[PDB]
C-alpha cells in the first residue's frame, strides 16, 4: 500500500521512478 | 509486488512532490503515482 | 545500463537533494546515486 522510489542507472545515468506496492 | 513507472520528464519539484503527499498517507500512493504518471505524460518533454 | 536502485528508506525529502543535484548536474549523476544510496544507507537502519 505504497509506492517506492526507485531509481535505474542508465544512459543519462539515473531516472527518477516509482513501485507501487499494493 | 509493485511495478514501475518511471518519470524522466517531471523535474526535481515535481518529482519529490509526488512522494511528498504519498509519503503523509500512503493510501493517495496509487493516485498519486496516476497523476506522475498523468503528470509525466502530461507534459512528457521529447 | 537500467541499473535499478531503490530508495524505500528515504522520504520525499531526503531524495529531494538528490534530484537536485542529479537535474542541475546529470554529469555526476553516478556520484549522486552514491549520495541517495548514501542517504538510503545513513538513516536505513532505524
Amino acid at each position: 500500500e505504497g509506492v517506492l522510489y526507485v531509481g535505474s542507472k542508465t544512459k543519462e545515468g539515473v531516472v527518477h521512478g516509482v513501485a507501487t506496492v499494493a | 509486488d509493485g511495478e514501475i513507472f518511471y518519470l524522466p520528464n517531471l523535474n526535481p519539484d515535481q518529482l519529490c512532490a509526488f512522494f511528498h503527499s504519498v509519503h503523509d498517507d500512503p493510501s493517495q500512493s496509487a493516485n498519486l503515482l496516476a497523476e506522475a504518471k498523468k503528470l509525466n505524460d502530461a507534459q512528457a518533454p521529447k
